[PDB]
């Protein structure tokens, strides 16, 4: 249910919602796992990639400067967090 | 006649033909098990206990309907994030099934520090504070109510609290478990008076109420928040190996917390045998019915326990001959674990009808919780009934008579927030009993959803007997309370009491001089209550107990005792522990300590004011409770 | 074996052959006059009365030694000037004699306002604020403590306290007079604890100490200020034609009150006749023995009457075989005129003894000031025993019985708070009664100089008659609480006292409708009283008397009806008059009246949750009382 | 005594107290019946010369600016009240 996520971010983008609280608030919603702000589209999609190489079970999905990985166990979740510290 | 010999042994071959597992995995059956207060379940299983006690052809069955506001979840989840690089970095730390019952429904974001077990000497000796910050601490030692209380008077934001393996050995790290955090007891939404319909509830909001969130947390959560975090746990912690003190400096913790309040019906089955020769004086022997999971170590037990002395004694009233002098009132409470809501609203709706009538409460929650220690905690007029029947009833294991520490007495912990006798013995003044076959370490599953019978049943193996010997002792307890013309009160107790008191006032007789005052009317006070236990003593021993009016009028000087003791200058709706040695407020012995302490200090916490008046209304509470207790007021006989 | 009527007849003809001229012409000697609280001559009063009580051979005589605090006048003289243009003319008005005890010493100047008698109600009925100004006010009515409470609640810097001649016909015009300020009783720097040296004494000041000055002032004085003011003073006020309103524009008055603490020692002088059955139940029969001036009036005729019959009932108990079967406390109380400080003082130390053993209290205290009307004062569990005392005690002068009037308990105003009986009713719950024999005007030379024996003899020439029939009176009550095996406790008089109160409170249902609250369940509360009330009552025609258990079991219950009306949801400290019935705060029927009566003038005076507050704690201690009347806890009903 | 009055009013009003506060001293320790704050000595004699005309009973002494009237009745004490009032 990924393109779900990208039309709530779109739709809290366009409120006025900044991108921080958006984050926030789609964890909130979507009890997902790790969501990460970056600058632009090019580290966005290297940070994914990152995080696709040293965690392949996890589901990430790139959106409008924003990264959101969802994971279903706490090892994993912890190893998408640790990975999203280092590469940020 | 029957006589006490007969009647113990009588009581014990009832005891050997009673099955009590049978009862308690019957309340841990699936018509039950999940019984908040105010369920279906929960009135299902109060329904079958006043039915029970009607086939049991008990002198009268009874029921009361209170309506009080109990806290629970949204369908908001509650959540508990870590957030980093300035918003960011976005972790999911947890959604937590459990949940603080009366914590303040908000969102707030900040450093976590870690307090131990958050009492005061933990804040005290942190180098990090708190103020402005979250406070992550351990579940124990204190309640959840006091926890969050410490923590709100240093300007803290926020409460967490977890289960370390060390502490809490248990395999699951990811199980949930609830509390509530209300600094008191009954409905906090009706402080001081029952929550009845005649009350029409008017807005009023207990000062025990928190005003910060707070949240539980599994210890999965509690190690990844760890993760997170700088600084290694003291070692006198003993606690895990995990174990982390403060965030980092740019990563800070987001709680939120959404529960909301509900307005239930909460119901009290009452049982009562009356008494042959005094039935309007009554002891009550009570016993906590809801809880949260399954409930088999704190309310089953007790259920079970509550039906089976009630049988019992029903049988030995109308099959063997046992006459009481006075009734005895067996009660299933509601809304246990909320604080004492049940038993505290029934005390502030009767008070009237049980000022000098109820003169003794026995306990039945968590009374079976291991094998290893036999615990209890009484008030001193109770203390040699305890010590009389820890002399006659042996040890489920290893077969001894419970009496086996001759100083027991000095090593007894008073009454706590969370015990359901603290309001009978603090509040209304009727002497209260709490006792368990424990371990020295707390129950692990209390409060979760693993608190059921086979966990219990695989933890205590010989579960019968351990509940056979604590329904012997409540029993016990409740014959030599009834049969005898003497209440089996000792009152001389409180004389060791008072000479404690005293003795720790001495070691600040250098401030006692210093600020001009003299110790001489409380010593002379002190003298005066030893000399009044000893009369009343001598007038027992010279009156015949045949003679019922002259017995009745000494029994009624003893059951004034601990009413006596209640403070008559505080609020009883504001301050309703009064009781100056075990109650809670200003008004206090412990308080009066507390506060002198500081005279050495010399900083600004002393309150000199405070404490003249303290030591003023201490010293005359005690002077009055002797002039009571000697006898008429024309024999008062005493250089004033 | 003696009956009541043996008991009655007994009693009248020991107090036919009793003087008591004799007896208060002796208290007003030269020893023993004046007795200020802490005098010597006080204390000489007090051993006289403890050797006398010795001397009847009563069962036990004690003393109690309470230390308190008291106000008199300084070497400073206080003074009531007059300035005008400015402070350049300066008039002297008076240097009074007279004081009020525990007014605050302080100086104030500013315009006088005239308020009449000082109730609410007179403040409410003026044209000029008294905000910022001193008020004259003229004594009765209310006590000096109410009418510098109500001045100090509207701002007014300054009290003066005057006797008119319309209402107190003096000759004299220059008599100065006597009063305490202290909105309560007891010693006010001991607020709901005792007055001893156990509680070493800490700093604790009583809310009911006023902050403004208040000074007694002559009539000479109060006309020579109205020769400086404006403004007649309505004909509604039925007072002298020289009284004025209004101080001029330029005249400014100027009060100087200097007054100073004095710490002394008091005396409550005890004796008690044993009971030969209950002896741990007793009726307390007090009377006040200081007094500012010669005090013959208010302490002697108490004194007197308290004495002569401590006698009678140890010559009967001794001599004639009376054996009351429960005890008798005669109570000769100190510094009643700084409020009942010595009775109020002796309640907070004993609270705890005498819980629910002592069952009713009788006030000597004024009890002859007149021959006209006999007016009572008690707690409804009495008027019964008041009623039936009515009707076989003849009137001193016109021989006929007192009971006239058939609907006199309708007409019955509650004790005050100048009356030593008010803290015995409202403070510690016990049934409490005072009566006397006066006239439709207040006895003039109360708290003057002029309170002697020749003033009080030439105004009533049968005092000796007088005195008999209100000792008469008094010996009735304790006889018919002491003899039987049934005490003459009625409490099914507090079901109309209960009926009335809803009924008022009916009278604005439209608001309890608005509010969405219902007064359903106080009306239930009020049912189950009376049932209570009525099953209590047939219980007692059902059991035999000569059953002690059963009649002890159902005397507790009749002995616990007073206590269950006291708040238990206040703090007896700083609201030590918990009856919601005849207490005072917001914990009180009548304040719940007043709170409510306020709503439908939707000016912002009315505190609703406050007002939801009362109707809960108040409709829950009337459930209380009614279902500890009803009996065991397992007999109560629910729906 | 007039000397004492004298001495009295001379020590207060070198102390820096007015003479409006220092009259109301005056009244207050010495039990006078009226005191009168003159503007200068001619009004101090007109008004003495006056009450002594119309009240001989009564005791006047004028000393800086203060004339001090000194009576021993309530009727008297009214008449030289208001004389004062009048003459002023
Ligand atoms: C003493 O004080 C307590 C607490 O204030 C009162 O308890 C509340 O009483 C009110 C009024 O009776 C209750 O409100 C009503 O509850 C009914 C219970 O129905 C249940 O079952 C139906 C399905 O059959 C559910 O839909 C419902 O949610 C309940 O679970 C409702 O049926 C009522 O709805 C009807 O009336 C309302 C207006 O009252 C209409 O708006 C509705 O459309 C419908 O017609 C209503 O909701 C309330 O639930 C009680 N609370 C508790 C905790 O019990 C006592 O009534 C009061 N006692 C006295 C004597 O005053
Ligand atoms: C209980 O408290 C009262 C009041 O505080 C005590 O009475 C007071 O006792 C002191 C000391 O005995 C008295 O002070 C002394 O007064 C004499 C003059 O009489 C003076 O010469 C001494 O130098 C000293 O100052 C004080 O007057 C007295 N007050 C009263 C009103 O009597 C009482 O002693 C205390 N009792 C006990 C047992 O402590
Ligand atoms: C906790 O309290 C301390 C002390 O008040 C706070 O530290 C001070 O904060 C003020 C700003 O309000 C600064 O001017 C001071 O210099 C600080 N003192 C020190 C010693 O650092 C601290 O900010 C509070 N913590 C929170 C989270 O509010
Ligand atoms: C020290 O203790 C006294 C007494 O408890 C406090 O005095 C109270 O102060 C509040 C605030 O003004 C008042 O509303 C109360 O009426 C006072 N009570 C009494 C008995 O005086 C005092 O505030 C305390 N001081 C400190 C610093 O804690
Ligand atoms: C008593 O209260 C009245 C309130 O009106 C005061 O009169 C003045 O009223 C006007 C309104 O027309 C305000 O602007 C003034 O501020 C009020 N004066 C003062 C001093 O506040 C009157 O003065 C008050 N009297 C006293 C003695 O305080
Ligand atoms: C109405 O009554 C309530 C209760 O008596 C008042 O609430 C109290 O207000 C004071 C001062 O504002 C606080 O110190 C108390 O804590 C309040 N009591 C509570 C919250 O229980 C309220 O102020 C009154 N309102 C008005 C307008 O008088
Ligand atoms: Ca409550
Ligand atoms: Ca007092």
């Amino acid at each position: 249910d990924e393109e779900e996520i990208q039309k709530a971010i779109e739709e809290l983008l366009r409120k006025g919602v900044s991108e921080e609280e958006a984050a926030i608030i789609i964890v909130q919603r979507f009890n997902v796992a790790v969501v990460v702000v970056v600058q632009d589209e090019r580290q966005g999609k290297h940070i994914s990639e990152y995080i696709r190489r040293y965690i392949p079970e996890a589901d990430v999905i790139l959106f409008a400067n924003l990264v959101v990985i969802k994971v279903e166990t706490h090892e994993l979740s912890t190893r998408v967090w640790e990975a999203a510290q280092k590469a940020y | 006649r029957l006589y006490w010999d007969d009647l113990k042994r009588k009581l014990s071959e009832k005891l050997d033909s009673t099955d009590f597992t049978s009862t308690i995995k019957l309340l841990n059956e699936n018509s039950y098990v999940p019984r908040e207060a105010g369920s279906q379940k929960d009135e299902n299983l109060a329904l079958y206990v006043e039915n029970q006690f009607r086939e049991f052809k008990l002198s009268k069955v009874w029921r009361d309907q209170h309506f009080v506001k109990i806290q629970v979840k949204d369908s908001a989840q509650n959540s508990v994030i870590i957030v980093d690089k300035n918003g960011r970095l976005v972790y999911l730390v947890e959604n937590p099934g459990g949940y603080v019952a009366y914590s303040k429904a908000a969102t707030v974001t900040g450093k976590l520090v870690h307090a131990n077990f958050g009492t005061k000497k933990d804040f005290e000796d942190l180098y990090t504070p708190v103020n402005g910050s979250i406070v992550i601490v351990r579940a124990g030692k204190i309640t959840f109510a006091e926890k969050v209380a410490n923590a709100e008077s240093l300007n803290a934001i926020g409460v967490l609290i977890y289960m370390d393996q060390t502490k809490f050995p248990i395999v699951n790290a990811e199980l949930s478990f609830f509390g509530h955090a209300h600094l008191g007891t009954g409905d906090p939404y009706t402080p001081g008076f029952p929550s009845f319909n005649h009350t029409q509830f008017p807005p009023s909001r207990s000062s025990g109420l928190p005003n910060i969130p707070v949240q539980t947390i599994s210890r999965a959560a509690a190690e990844k928040l760890f993760g997170n975090m700088e600084g290694d746990c003291p070692s006198d912690w003993k606690t895990d190996s995990t174990c982390r003190m403060v965030t980092s400096e740019s990563k800070n913790v987001k709680l939120t917390v959404s529960n909301v309040l509900k307005e239930i019906k909460i119901l009290n089955i009452f049982g009562v045998i009356k008494g042959f020769v005094e039935p309007d004086h009554y002891v009550v022997v009570g016993a906590q019915r809801d809880a949260w999971g399954p409930g088999a170590a704190k309310s089953g037990v007790g259920t079970a326990l509550l039906l089976k002395l009630a049988q019992m004694f029903s049988d030995m009233v109308l099959k063997d001959g046992f006459q009481p002098s006075r009734s005895i009132i067996f009660a299933s409470w509601s809304a246990g674990d909320f604080g004492s809501v049940g038993a505290t609203e029934w005390l502030e709706g009767y008070l009237s009808s049980l000022h000098l009538k109820a003169f003794t409460y026995i306990n039945l929650d968590k009374a079976v919780l291991g094998t290893s220690n036999f615990k209890v905690s009484a008030s001193p007029l109770l203390y040699t009934l305890i010590e009389k029947t820890m002399q006659n009833v042996k040890h489920p294991v290893t077969g001894q008579f419970l009496y086996q520490d001759s100083n027991w007495a000095s090593k007894v912990e008073k009454l706590t927030l969370d015990n359901a006798a603290f309001p009978f013995l603090a509040y209304s003044g009727i002497p209260a009993v709490s006792f368990c076959f424990c371990e020295d370490t707390d129950y692990p599953y209390l409060g979760t959803t693993m608190d059921t019978y086979k966990e219990l049943i695989e933890r205590i193996p010989e579960l019968n007997k351990v509940a056979r010997a604590a329904a012997e002792v409540a029993g016990q307890f409740v014959i030599k309370l009834t049969h005898d013309v003497e209440l089996n009160l000792d009152y001389e107790r409180y004389n060791s009491q008072l000479l404690s008191f005293v003795r720790d006032l001495n070691q600040y007789r250098a401030d006692i001089k210093e600020m001009g005052l003299s110790l001489q009317w409380l010593y002379s006070a002190r003298g005066d209550f030893f000399r009044a236990t000893s009369r009343l003593t001598t007038d027992f021993g010279n009156a015949e107990k045949t003679d019922r009016f002259v017995m009745k009028k000494l029994n009624d000087r003893v059951m004034r005792v601990e009413y006596h003791f209640l403070s008559p200058y505080v609020s009883p709706k504001e301050s309703p522990f009064r009781h100056v040695f075990w109650g809670s407020g200003s008004h206090t012995l412990p308080a009066l300590l507390e506060n002198l302490k500081l005279r050495k200090q010399n900083n600004g916490a002393f309150n000199e004011t405070l404490f003249r008046n303290q030591l003023a209304l201490a010293t005359w509470t005690i002077q009055g409770a002797a002039n009571a207790l000697s006898g008429d007021v024309w024999d008062i006989d005493n250089e004033f």
